[PDB]
């Protein structure tokens, strides 16, 4: 079966409900593997579970995106993954043209990291450059919640939109 | 094979034992630690 | 052996002419019939096979013991075989119909010696309950139970020519020579350092060879 | 089957659960469900804990103490009869009452004495039978004492080393070995001066081959 | 007062949880949860942190 | 069953005598521990009887002790585990291979006469 992660959304500190994103590993077994050690971790650097616990979402677009999951710089270009860097794409065979999946966010070729996007609606232009690394079986409202946020200059959000906790479900 | 546990009254398969017994008792001020 | 093949040897070369395989369990006893064509081979595989040596093929794989068979016991004449098992039971099958006849019922232990008399009449089995059960053939009743020893009797034959006495040979060290019909410890084997583990009977009557823990063979001449 | 925990295995269970009973204690106090300890306090302890009362009212201070050393003796004494309480039911019926588990064969045990005519070795033999609730009889005839005892393996072992080291004409075991089920019934004696008459009666349980074997032990004694 | 009463009930769970017994087993005791339904990993915790979890839910539960 | 090599396997019903013998004697000083051991206590002529697990990972390295105990005249047997036999010996490493050793005045002496006549029993 495939793997089923969650993610539990605190937005301005007010809990939203949790997310349940369940990663695609036959379409894609290296971000489902990067997305499963960055969910619990034993041991990324000198025996600290590092991953996606504990980051925020640093770009949400109403209708558009909603990307995050950078936790070495915040901002969304914080570059990080199990192959020690960036790695390259599994397949181009998911395509972003349904809400709620989650894709690697990158900003090229091969340049994959623990930045993930969630997509509010049918991207086409997406389809190609950046692969889906699953999609969200449960917990959309807060997902669309969390797309409506109000956002500042470059799509920054206003109030703080971090994940409190994940895990594997 | 099936052992009786001597620490939790329950009973385990015999292939599990040494770990039972290992991490059955593990000092929770271990943990604390 | 115990590995489970069978090694037919002759009289001239010390390699086994026949490997008759077919068995993974521990093969107790083969004893061949007194025809010379069939060999009954019992094992700890609840079953007991038969063999030929003009056709080398399974004539007959009779289960139907709980437990493996120890040791097996033909007729004087061929026509009943009485297999005994490790589960204290005894059946007597007929060697030209294939069906059970008498259940040999009463031991506790394990049956280990098992020979029938030559007069074609009486039956004495020895299990591991120190005891040794001699029934009868045509009564089919236990006529009498004899404590010859008190460990497990592993050894049970009386003579080939007549049968009119009975040795029987325990893990206590020692051979008592009961009497087949007369059951008298007449003489006692003494002297053996281990247990008897085997024993046999001449042709004659003059000489009984009786082997041992202790890994030596005595004989029982007269004076 | 059960396992056996080592020696270092038995002292940290034993300290894990002692330490749990004493933090028990220690956030029962914190929380005030029950008052914090008093200090114990002996009579060489006295001068130490309750020195400074002890000079005013030092009587008073004895009474204490020692009214607190008889509580701590009073709970003590109380607990080890309290469990005692347990051997009261779980005694000469639960701790005396084992029978060997003597139900799939019974141990039996036949020897043959050559002088048996003193009646307190065959009233100590009853008593024997009668405490390890070991079935079986005794037949008495011209030189000879055949005494059958169908038991458990523990009887049997207790019986052998009873007959042959603690009483005294020789003794001989002449068959030990298990049967199927019971033949005979209570303990009781049997006086039989022919041995067509104790042959009959030991054929009446199917047993008529240990009369058989202790004549054939007593013409082959008196043959050679 | 109400702050004695959950004081108390926080006190009588974990004397409830100091004699709850649970498996070993790292796999029964993942299956365990995934049954209740609660996470099987929370913020990283080590197979003592998920032992100490299953028995907190079994003490509540 | 699981393994043809263990002649001298004890049943069930066996197995828990000998494990409690064994414990008994340990609590005693009258056990010693190792394949290696009980070939000492064979070759000094001071083991009664010598218990041994069926599932060593050669079982060529402890059944040189059969061999051993047919010429010292002492009994053995076999064991399914080997985890419960070292148990059994107070240690938590699996023990292959246990020695129970002659006393003077030992009161496990009957103990030893009742496992050493079933261990007989066994055999053949």
């Amino acid at each position: 079966v495939n793997p089923v992660v969650f993610f539990d959304v605190s937005i301005g500190g007010q809990e939203v409900g949790r997310m349940k994103i369940e990663l695609f590993a036959d379409v894609v077994p290296k971000t489902a593997e990067n997305f499963r050690q960055f969910c619990t971790g034993e041991f990324r650097k000198d025996g600290v579970p590092i991953g996606y616990k504990g980051s925020t979402f640093h770009r949400v677009i109403k209708d558009f995106m909603i990307q995050g999951g950078d936790f070495v710089n915040g901002d969304g270009t914080g570059v990080a993954s199990i192959y020690r860097g960036p790695f390259a794409d599994e397949n181009f065979k998911l395509r972003h043209s349904a809400p709620g999946l989650l894709s690697m966010a990158n900003s090229g070729p091969s340049t994959n990291g623990c930045q993930f996007f969630i997509t509010c609606s049918k991207c086409d232009w997406l389809d190609g450059k950046h692969v889906v690394f699953g999609k969200i079986i449960d917990g959309l409202l807060v997902m669309r919640k969390i797309e409506n946020v109000p956002t500042g200059p470059n799509n920054k959000p206003k109030l703080p939109v971090v994940i409190s906790q994940c895990g594997e479900m | 094979e099936y052992l009786v546990s001597p620490i939790t009254g329950e009973k385990i398969p015999a292939s599990k034992m040494q770990e039972h017994m290992r991490i059955g008792l593990l000092d929770p001020r271990w943990l604390e630690q | 052996a115990a590995d489970g093949s069978v090694k037919l040897w002759s009289l001239d070369s010390d390699e086994p002419v026949a490997d008759i395989e077919g068995h993974t369990v521990r093969v107790a006893r083969v004893m061949w019939h007194p025809s010379g064509r069939f060999l009954g081979t019992t094992c700890y595989d609840r079953s007991w096979r038969l063999w030929d040596l003009e056709a080398q093929e399974e004539i007959l794989h009779q289960e139907g013991h709980s437990m493996g068979v120890y040791d097996i016991a033909f007729h004087q004449d061929g026509s009943l075989a009485g297999t005994g098992g490790l589960d204290a039971f005894g059946r007597v099958w007929d060697l030209r119909t294939g069906r059970c006849i008498m259940f040999l019922e009463g031991h506790l232990k394990e049956i280990y010696g098992i020979n029938f008399s030559p007069n074609g009449y009486h039956i004495a089995t020895g299990s591991g309950d120190n005891t040794c059960k001699v029934w009868d053939l045509r009564q089919r009743r236990c006529v009498y139970t004899i404590p010859a020893h008190q460990n497990l009797v592993t050894g049970v034959k009386f003579e080939p020519i007549h049968g009119n006495f009975l040795l029987t040979g325990a893990y206590d060290n020692t051979a008592k020579i009961w009497t087949h019909p007369g059951w008298s410890p007449l003489k006692t084997l003494a002297g053996h350092e281990g247990k008897v583990m085997g024993l046999d009977i001449s042709s004659d009557g003059q000489l009984i060879a009786t082997c041992s823990y202790d890994r030596t063979f005595k004989l029982w001449m007269a004076e | 089957l059960g396992v056996y925990l080592t020696k270092k295995e038995q002292k940290k269970l034993r300290r894990q659960t002692r330490r749990e009973a004493q933090k028990e204690l220690q956030e029962k106090v914190r929380l005030g469900l029950m008052p914090p300890p008093e200090p114990k306090v002996r009579i060489s302890n006295l001068m130490r804990v309750l020195g400074t009362e002890a000079v005013q009212d030092p009587t008073k201070v004895e009474a204490h103490v020692r009214a607190q050393m008889a509580k701590r003796q009073k709970a003590h004494e109380e607990a080890n009869a309290a469990r005692k309480l347990t051997a009261e039911q779980r005694k000469v019926k639960k701790i005396k009452k084992l029978k060997e588990d003597i139900s799939q064969g019974v141990h039996i045990s036949v020897y043959r004495v050559r002088n048996l005519s003193n009646p307190a070795k065959k009233f100590k033999i009853e008593a024997n039978a009668g405490q390890l609730y070991l079935t079986g009889v005794v037949v008495l005839h011209k030189d000879v004492n055949v005494v059958v005892v169908e038991g458990g393996p523990k009887a049997q072992k207790k019986f052998k080393r009873l007959m042959l080291h603690r009483i005294k004409n020789k003794c001989v075991l002449v068959w030990e070995g298990t049967a199927k089920d019971r033949s005979f019934g209570e303990m009781k004696f049997k006086q039989c001066p022919t041995e067509n008459m104790a042959r009959e009666h030991f054929k009446k349980h199917g047993a008529e081959h240990y009369w058989d074997l202790a004549l054939s032990e007593s013409v082959l004694e008196s043959t050679d | 007062s109400e702050r004695q009463a959950e004081v108390l009930a926080e006190f009588e769970r974990r004397k409830r949880a100091r004699q709850i017994n649970v498996s070993t087993d790292d796999s029964e005791v993942k299956a365990c949860l995934r049954a209740l339904g609660e996470p099987i990993t929370l913020f990283g915790e080590g197979p003592a942190e998920r032992r100490e979890r299953l028995r907190n839910i079994l003490s509540v539960v | 069953d699981v393994n043809p090599k263990a002649y001298p396997l004890a049943d069930a019903h066996l197995t828990k005598k000998l494990l409690d013998l064994v414990q008994q004697s340990c609590n005693y000083k009258q056990l010693r521990k190792g394949a290696n051991e009980a070939t000492k206590t064979l070759n000094r002529g001071i083991s009664e009887f010598i218990v041994m697990a069926a599932d060593a990972e050669p079982l060529e390295i402890i059944l040189h002790l059969p061999l051993l105990c047919e010429d010292k005249n002492v009994p053995y047997v076999f064991v399914r585990s080997k985890q419960a036999l070292g148990r059994a010996c107070g240690v938590s490493r699996p023990v292959i291979a246990c020695s129970v050793t002659i006393k003077e005045g030992s009161q496990l002496k009957q103990q030893i006469q009742s496992i050493q006549q079933s261990i007989e029993r066994l055999l053949v």
